[PDB]
């Protein structure tokens, strides 16, 4: 909301520099947006760090392809390793969250999760400001680091463990681009 | 701090380091509690000392590990033939003194005064003249102490007889 | 307020040098630095427990290096056997974390996140973990202090001392 | 309060018996019958989620009969391979529970322990929670009742149904 | 208050000797030692379990009386086991606890560490949980004063009094 000044945390203030917000109904809704990619892209990026240290489930993912859990990519090209009757059930599954359990219409954020005493928000209030502006600011560097790891396993072609191992973290003197 | 224990008829009030030219009574009886401190631990250690260079040991077995007390030298080799589970005892029963049982814990009338209602061998019979000269001699017996106890250490390592 | 908290009982307000009486404007920011010096410390000491149990990560710290994380010491020479290009890595990030996430000039060391989150609703049971957080910061001072001088004395770090049952200094080969 | 516990979103006040306004009296033993019944199934389908995982206790459950933790059933079968001397221990040690303990007679379901220990200290916070207990333990009954006839009809286990490939039924 | 606090529904007050007015300013001593007695008696009957379950510490209590964590025996024996320096450290630190830290002289029982950290506002949530720091602390009382008569009558510790079918 604007008036408590969720997203504007203290390095930058009301950091709308391009003039986006003209007036406050627009504000809802790119709030609603930025709060619900901010969730999405912080699960991509712990995906990222538990995939990339090869940090696997024992057995089959799909028995009947006889596709491991271990010969599954670790980068951009493993979701789509998986069978496509096994991530229906993943699509299914989350698509019934974003219309039924958490609705994705509701653009306030708020689905009544609340794990209590670890928010009274009604005797700290300061604790409400400091976990709403945590998770947007986690979710709006969580959106970058997942543009991050998405962008350098295209110009580089390894993944985030491959291009690690070769400790190429530098765009000069490589073979790749014209740098 | 012209007239108190330390002020003294060889020498009243002798101060040659820049310590006490002021009015502070807080460092004062701050150094002043360190000195009768250091004191009363070197009396008891000249005469911790001269036991054992006269030979006089308790009556044996120090412990069940067949080591006796005569077997323990004297002077700064006590330190290393004390076994080791025995000279933790020591530390720690030191320490439980330091820390607990020696203080000002309800307040005595001067520093150093220990007695917290507890144990007080009189200090009432005293003639309040009799009571400041005898902390002043035990401040002074606790002066040469200290400097006897440094002399018998200084000489033990050299190897002096004294 | 914070001029009777690190006062606790068994000695109460405790300044032997009387600055509390001479100099109450340095106060507020030799506070800051008892808190600070304090809670680095506290890490430090329970650093030195978890590197002297040979819990590592795995792998190279710096594969350029062939520097293994079980091939730095557990002891004083651990922090400066890491690569300078790694040591310039650490002390970027924790100037970050102290101008900016954590900033050092705010001196009642209070940056928004409370003891596990939450703000101490009494007044005086905060007062008791401000002056567990003292006590335990100024415990740890002299912790690790007498882990890093009890290093370079004896020449063995803690676990080598330990291993080697180097605990009595009195009939071992040292002064005294 | 407690009549509006088992409303949440979709359908409500649903009820095809009109048992509402039928006896409107017989509802607060009713509920702690539907409350403990979504407690016992709900802690049901859990043991067979972890008895058809293969956790096991490491040792005998009984040595005296020569019987380990590792060879009785993970389905229907599991409390009728257990001797009847431990099942006399299970059934008196509930009986402390469900009488002289935490009883069933007790409708408020309101014993001493709250959710993890403290109590919730908004009421819409706390509402949402019992209604979450109600949900939850409506669907773990008929959770629990679909993994018992699905292993009777089949007469494999949870645990051979899944590793056979023998999930769809036509 | 602190006279409420032991009572619970099948017994009660429970005094088949009196001493509610029958001495009754010895109450606030007597129910500090109670849940003294308690809190002791429950750290040592989680601690016969943890004993006899054999979950020792990996190395050595004392290599210079060559000591290893499984040499101790699991039983009423095995405070016997530590050795001298051993059991000076024990009363050197936990007389650092009885006077200083935690004093024991302290009949509130009550030393700023609340139940898991945190102080439980609502006034009938605690006086249910020192209801249950009572009566856990009550049925640990004989919890263990029940075990070490169980070894010292049978002679065997809990592990093989387990592991002989000698419970019946
Ligand atoms: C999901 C995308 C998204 C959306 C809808 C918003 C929306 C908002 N942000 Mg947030 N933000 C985001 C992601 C997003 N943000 C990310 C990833 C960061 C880290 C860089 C931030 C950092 C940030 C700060 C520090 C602040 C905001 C603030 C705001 C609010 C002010 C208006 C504004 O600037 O709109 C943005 C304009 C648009 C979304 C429309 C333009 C769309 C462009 C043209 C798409 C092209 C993007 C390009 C492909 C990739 C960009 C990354 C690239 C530079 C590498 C508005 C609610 C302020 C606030 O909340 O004040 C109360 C505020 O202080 N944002
Ligand atoms: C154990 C340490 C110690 C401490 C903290 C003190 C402290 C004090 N002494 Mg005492 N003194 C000591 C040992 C000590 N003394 C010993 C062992 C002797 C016997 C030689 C004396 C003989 C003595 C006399 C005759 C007098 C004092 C007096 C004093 C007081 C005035 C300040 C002063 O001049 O001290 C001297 C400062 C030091 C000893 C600190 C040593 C610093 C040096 C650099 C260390 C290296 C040597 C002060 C309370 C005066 C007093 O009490 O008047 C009321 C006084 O008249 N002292
Ligand atoms: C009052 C309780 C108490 C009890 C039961 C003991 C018991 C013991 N003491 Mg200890 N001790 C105590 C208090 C006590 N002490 C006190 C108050 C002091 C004065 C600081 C000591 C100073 C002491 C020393 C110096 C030694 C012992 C030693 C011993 C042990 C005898 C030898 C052995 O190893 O076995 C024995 C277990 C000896 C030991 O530890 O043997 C290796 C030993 O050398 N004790
Ligand atoms: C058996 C335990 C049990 C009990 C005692 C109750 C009791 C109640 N339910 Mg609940 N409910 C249950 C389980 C139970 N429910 C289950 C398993 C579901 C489906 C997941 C529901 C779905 C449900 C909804 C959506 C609502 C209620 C509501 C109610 C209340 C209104 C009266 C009513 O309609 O009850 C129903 C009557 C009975 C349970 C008595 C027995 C009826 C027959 C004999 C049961 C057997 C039928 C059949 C054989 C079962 C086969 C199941 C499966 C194998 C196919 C009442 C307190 C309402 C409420 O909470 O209002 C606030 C409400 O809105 N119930
Ligand atoms: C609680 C919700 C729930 C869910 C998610 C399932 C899910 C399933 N049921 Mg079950 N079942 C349920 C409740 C549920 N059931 C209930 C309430 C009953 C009536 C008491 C049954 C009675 C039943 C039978 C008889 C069978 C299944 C079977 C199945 C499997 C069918 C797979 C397919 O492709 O078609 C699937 C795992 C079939 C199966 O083969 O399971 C392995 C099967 O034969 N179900
Ligand atoms: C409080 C009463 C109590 C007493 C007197 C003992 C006594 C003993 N313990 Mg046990 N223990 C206890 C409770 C107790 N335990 C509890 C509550 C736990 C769980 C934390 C343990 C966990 C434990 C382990 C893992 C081991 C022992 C071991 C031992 C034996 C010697 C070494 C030692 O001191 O271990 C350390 C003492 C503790 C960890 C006690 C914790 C006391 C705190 C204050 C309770 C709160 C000695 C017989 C060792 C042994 O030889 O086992 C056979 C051993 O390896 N204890
Ligand atoms: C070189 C190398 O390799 O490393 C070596 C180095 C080294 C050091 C040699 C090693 C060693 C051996 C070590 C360090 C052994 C230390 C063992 C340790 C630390 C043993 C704790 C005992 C405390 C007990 C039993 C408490 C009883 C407490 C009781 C009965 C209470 O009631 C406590 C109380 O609080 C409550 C619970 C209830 C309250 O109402 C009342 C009070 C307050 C009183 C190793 C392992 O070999 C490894
Ligand atoms: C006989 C035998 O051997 O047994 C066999 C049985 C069987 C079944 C054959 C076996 C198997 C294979 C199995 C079970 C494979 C599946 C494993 C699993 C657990 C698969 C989860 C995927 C979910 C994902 C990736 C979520 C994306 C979610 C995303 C991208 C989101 O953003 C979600 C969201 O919530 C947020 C974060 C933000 C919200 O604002 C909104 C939404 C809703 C969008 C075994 C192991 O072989 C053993
Ligand atoms: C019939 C009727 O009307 O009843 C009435 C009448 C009556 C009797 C008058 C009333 C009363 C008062 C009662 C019942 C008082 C009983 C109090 C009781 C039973 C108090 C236990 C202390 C045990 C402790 C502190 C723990 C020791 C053990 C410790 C500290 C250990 O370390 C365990 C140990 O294994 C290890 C871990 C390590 C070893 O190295 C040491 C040992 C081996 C020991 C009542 C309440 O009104 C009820
Ligand atoms: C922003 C993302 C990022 C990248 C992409 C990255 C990469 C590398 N890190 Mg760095 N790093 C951080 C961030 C990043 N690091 C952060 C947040 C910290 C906590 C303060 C941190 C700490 C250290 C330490 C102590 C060392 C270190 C190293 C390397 C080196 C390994 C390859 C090699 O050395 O062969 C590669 C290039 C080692 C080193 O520099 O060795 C000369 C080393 O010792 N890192
Ligand atoms: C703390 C006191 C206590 C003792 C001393 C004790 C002893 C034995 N129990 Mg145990 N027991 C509990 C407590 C105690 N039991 C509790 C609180 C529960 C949960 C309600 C419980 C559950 C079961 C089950 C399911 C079985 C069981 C058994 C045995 C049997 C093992 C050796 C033997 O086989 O004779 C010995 C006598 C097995 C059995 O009875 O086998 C015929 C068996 O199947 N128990």
């Amino acid at each position: 909301e604007l008036e408590d000044g969720i997203g504007a945390v203290a390095p930058l203030g009301y950091f709308d520099p391009l003039g986006y917000i003209k007036d406050e109904e627009t504000f809802i809704r790119y709030r609603a947006v930025e709060r619900k990619h901010g969730r999405v892209a912080m699960m991509a990026m712990l995906g990222t760090f538990v995939h990339n240290n090869g940090w696997t489930f024992d057995g089959y993912l799909s028995p009947s392809q006889g596709l491991k859990f271990s010969d599954i990519d670790s980068g951009i090209g493993g979701l789509f390793q998986v069978p496509p009757a096994g991530l229906a059930q993943i699509i299914l599954l989350c698509g019934f969250v974003e219309l039924a359990w958490w609705p994705a219409s509701n653009l306030s954020g708020d689905y009544g999760v609340r794990l209590g005493t670890l928010n009274d928000w009604e005797e700290q209030p300061a604790k409400y400001y400091r976990q709403k502006n945590a998770e947007l600011n986690n979710g709006r560097a969580a959106m970058m680091g997942i543009l991050g790891t998405f962008t350098h396993e295209v110009i580089t072609g390894q993944n985030f463990a491959e291009q690690a191992a070769a400790g190429h973290f530098s765009p000069f003197g490589d073979g790749q681009g014209f740098f | 701090f012209e007239n108190e224990l330390g002020a003294q008829p060889p020498l009243g009030f002798f101060d040659p380091l820049g310590l006490v030219e002021d009015g502070n009574q807080a460092k004062f009886d701050r150094l002043r509690y360190v000195e009768l401190k250091h004191g009363r631990i070197s009396m008891l250690a000249v005469v911790g000392y001269l036991i054992e260079k006269a030979g006089i040991r308790l009556p044996g077995n120090i412990s069940y590990d067949g080591t006796s007390f005569a077997d323990i030298p004297d002077g700064f080799a006590a330190l290393s033939k004390i076994p080791d589970a025995g000279l933790f005892q020591l530390f720690a029963f030191i320490g439980f003194l330091e820390v607990f049982v020696m203080k000002d814990i309800t307040g005595g009338e001067f520093v150093g005064d220990f007695r917290n209602g507890f144990i007080d061998f009189g200090w009432d019979s005293f003639d309040e003249e009799t009571k400041l000269k005898k902390r002043a001699i035990e401040l002074n017996q606790g002066r040469a102490a200290m400097m006897g106890i440094l002399a018998l250490m200084v000489h033990e390592k050299l190897g002096v007889s004294l | 307020s914070e001029i009777e908290l690190g006062a606790t009982e068994p000695l109460g307000v405790f300044d032997p040098l009387g600055w509390l009486e001479t100099e109450p404007e340095a106060f507020e920011r030799r506070r800051a630095v008892e808190r600070k010096h304090g809670r680095v410390a506290m890490a430090a000491v329970v650093g030195t427990i978890v590197h002297n149990n040979h819990i590592v990560f795995d792998g190279y710290i710096s594969p350029s290096n062939n520097l293994k994380f079980s091939d730095i010491p557990t002891g004083i020479d651990g922090i400066f056997s890491v690569p300078t290009a790694g040591l310039a890595q650490i002390i970027a990030f924790l100037g970050f974390v102290e101008l900016a996430w954590l900033p050092a000039s705010q001196y009642d060391g209070d940056y928004g996140v409370g003891y596990f989150g939450n703000d101490i609703l009494d007044p005086e049971e905060k007062a008791r973990k401000l002056n567990a957080e003292l006590n335990n910061g100024r415990a740890a001072m002299m912790g690790i202090m007498g882990n890093m001088v009890a290093e370079k004395i004896t020449g063995q770090t803690m676990y080598e001392q330990y291993a080697a049952g180097h605990f009595n200094p009195f009939n071992d080969g040292e002064g005294f």
